[PDB]
DNA sequence: GCTTGACAAAAGTGTTAAATTGTGCTATACT
């Protein structure tokens, strides 16, 4: 009383788990090799409510406005043009 | 060197302190070659590739930039060390606290600002002591706790301890629950939490060279005489079972699953004998009466358990 | 190992000819000195160090301290 | 031997509030 679905992780490989088949397949499925695995059915339904993480650019943004940043950059440039 | 510590220590004695000027220095670079690096990536979407001249400076602005990160860091990893000296001997090794920290030092140099004018050291403290103290509440225990539940175990126990001091003995569960403002019922299952587990590995008894490990049974081993009784008992009920008729029987070995294991409902039994549930219900008392009828019972009395 | 009984008495700063005075009849006292190659009070005092303290650069506040704060604090 | 309707306990489902859990942060100066 069991289907099997099949999943290919992001280097290749492949992995077969059996399922019940009165039971949903999902889409990805942690596998046995450590990576997230896609299935090779129809969906691949959803993007799976992503948020980009927090990257220093963000904290260096919250403090200096962009036009802070333009004068402290005319303030390297500027050195680096006297050689 | 001998040691691993002496020989993380001596690679960062190698870098030199950083004065006011420097910092400040340095803080201005990093900036300067992120923005310069969001100012680029901002030309890769809607393209405008720059002049030569323009291109070749703005990719030095930003290596300048990670050269200044990197030295801003390798300038105060004796400031991580000189704070987890103090956090040794609480169940993390001292490299892991180390490392810890540098991970809190990373965050105060992103976040770090230079124009409120104040030493790199006063707002770095704060990051990786968090960094430490965060880290221990993580990795610390065998079986973690969150952060929230390690931090009221920890002020139970100073309030324990300023408690104990002004009572010249230990608190009890009431007077613990009283300074504290919790229930005293909420203070044994906290003390229950703080438990750390022991060492299966352990030698109980210096004198018995006797390991714990293997003092401990395997209570869910298969006993011998169960099974074989078990496996007796289901062929008792095999013969009750002949004297009952073929559908008495049948039902009685559906509603309660012996074939498959699973258990059926009244009206399940009911669709493969083509019956309403209530004529099994009525079919069930009668087959269990007649079970109950001392001539089919009294040989599996004894396997009450 | 390896420490030439010598060496330290020049490691707290006593003179050669201090070593001829006080060893007097001992012979192999007189013999070692002559052959311990460590010139001056400091100089032992590093020879003592490196060995005791390998993989630490030393420093004059640092080698001094190391002989008194081991046995004579 | 059997079925029908009324009926209440029991079992699932979905919807919400409370709780539990994860993470970010703290700017005298401190290496």
């Amino acid at each position: 009383p069991r289907q099997v679905a099949r999943y290919r992780t992001d280097n290749g490989e492949e992995f077969d788990v059996p399922f019940a088949d009165d039971a949903e397949i999902p889409g990805t499925w942690l596998c046995r090799n450590g990576l997230e695995g896609t299935l090779i059915e129809g969906d691949v339904p959803e993007p799976k409510k992503v948020k980009p993480p927090r990257t220093h650019w963000d904290m260096l943004l919250e403090r200096r406005s962009v036009e802070e940043l333009e004068e402290l950059l005319k303030e390297r440039l500027d050195l680096i043009k006297a050689k | 060197s001998a040691d691993s510590v002496r020989a993380y220590l001596k690679q960062i004695g190698k870098v030199a302190l950083l004065n006011a000027e420097e910092e400040v220095e340095l803080a201005k670079r990093i900036e300067a070659g992120l923005y310069a690096t969001q100012k680029l990536a901002e030309l890769a979407e809607k393209g405008e590739k720059l002049p030569v001249q323009q291109r070749r400076d703005m990719q030095w602005i930003c290596r300048d930039g990670d050269r200044a990160k990197n030295h801003l860091l390798e300038a105060n990893l004796r400031l991580v060390v000189s704070l987890a000296k103090r956090y040794t001997g609480r169940g993390m090794a001292f490299l892991d606290l180390i490392q810890e920290g540098n991970l809190g030092l990373i965050r105060a140099v992103e976040k770090f600002d230079y124009t409120k004018g104040y030493k790199f050291s006063t707002y770095a403290t704060w990051w990786i002591r968090q960094a430490i103290t965060r880290a221990m509440a993580d990795q610390a225990r065998t079986i973690r706790i969150p952060v929230h539940m390690v931090e009221v175990i920890n002020k139970l126990g100073r309030i324990q301890r300023e408690l104990l001091q002004d009572l010249g003995r230990e608190p009890t569960p009431e007077e613990l629950a009283k300074e504290m403002d919790i229930t005293p019922e909420k203070v044994l299952e906290i003390q229950q939490y703080a438990r750390e587990p022991i060492s299966l590995d352990q030698t109980i008894g210096d004198e018995g060279d006797s390991q714990l490990g293997d003092f401990i049974e395997d209570s869910e081993a298969v006993v011998a005489v169960d099974a074989v009784s078990f496996t007796l008992l289901q062929d008792q009920l095999q013969s009750v079972l002949e004297t009952l008729s073929e559908r008495e029987a049948g039902v009685v070995r559906l509603r309660f699953g012996l074939t498959d294991g699973q258990p059926r409902t009244l009206d399940e039994i009911g669709q493969v004998y083509g019956v309403t549930r209530e004529r099994i219900r009525q079919i069930e008392s009668k087959t269990m009466s007649k079970l109950r009828h001392p001539s089919r019972s009294q040989v599996l009395r004894d396997y009450l358990d | 190992r390896r420490q030439p009984v010598t060496v330290l008495l020049k490691a707290l700063g006593w003179t050669n000819e201090q070593i001829v005075e006080r060893f007097g009849f001992s012979e192999i006292m007189m013999g070692t000195l002559e052959k311990d190659t460590t010139s001056g009070t400091d100089e032992a005092l590093l020879d003592i160090y490196r060995k005791l303290r390998p993989g630490e650069p030393p420093t004059k506040e640092s080698a001094q301290t190391l002989l008194e704060n081991l046995f004579f604090k």
